[PDB]
């Protein structure tokens, strides 16, 4: 019996609808990152004697 | 795609009854059991290992 239900099914279709179906799923991700740092240093000396 | 409509090839199973054991087609229960027993005990283990 178990094989019979496996091989031909426990039921048969008696009420069906005839159709087209279409599905779409779509996703997008974007990421952009920017980071920058700048350093500037100046040191000056002037010195005098006699 | 036009060629697929004229000449489709086997791509996938029907998941409910994809294939039948060959010894179902046997003449005789003694042979069929011997084939099943050998398949179960010997050949399917070897092939799954192979």
């Amino acid at each position: 019996i178990s094989r019979y239900f496996d091989r031909v099914g426990s039921h048969f279709l008696t009420g069906i609808v005839m159709g087209g179906r279409a599905i779409l799923a779509s996703s997008t991700n974007k990421l952009r990152v920017k980071r920058d740092y700048s350093v500037s240093v100046v040191a000056k000396a002037s010195y005098e004697g006699l | 795609v036009d060629s697929v409509s004229a000449s489709p090839d086997f791509v996938d199973f029907v998941p409910t009854i994809p294939m039948q054991e060959i010894w179902t087609l046997c003449s005789s229960e003694a042979q069929a059991e011997a084939m099943r027993k050998h398949y179960d005990d010997v050949w399917a283990p070897a092939q799954s290992e192979k």
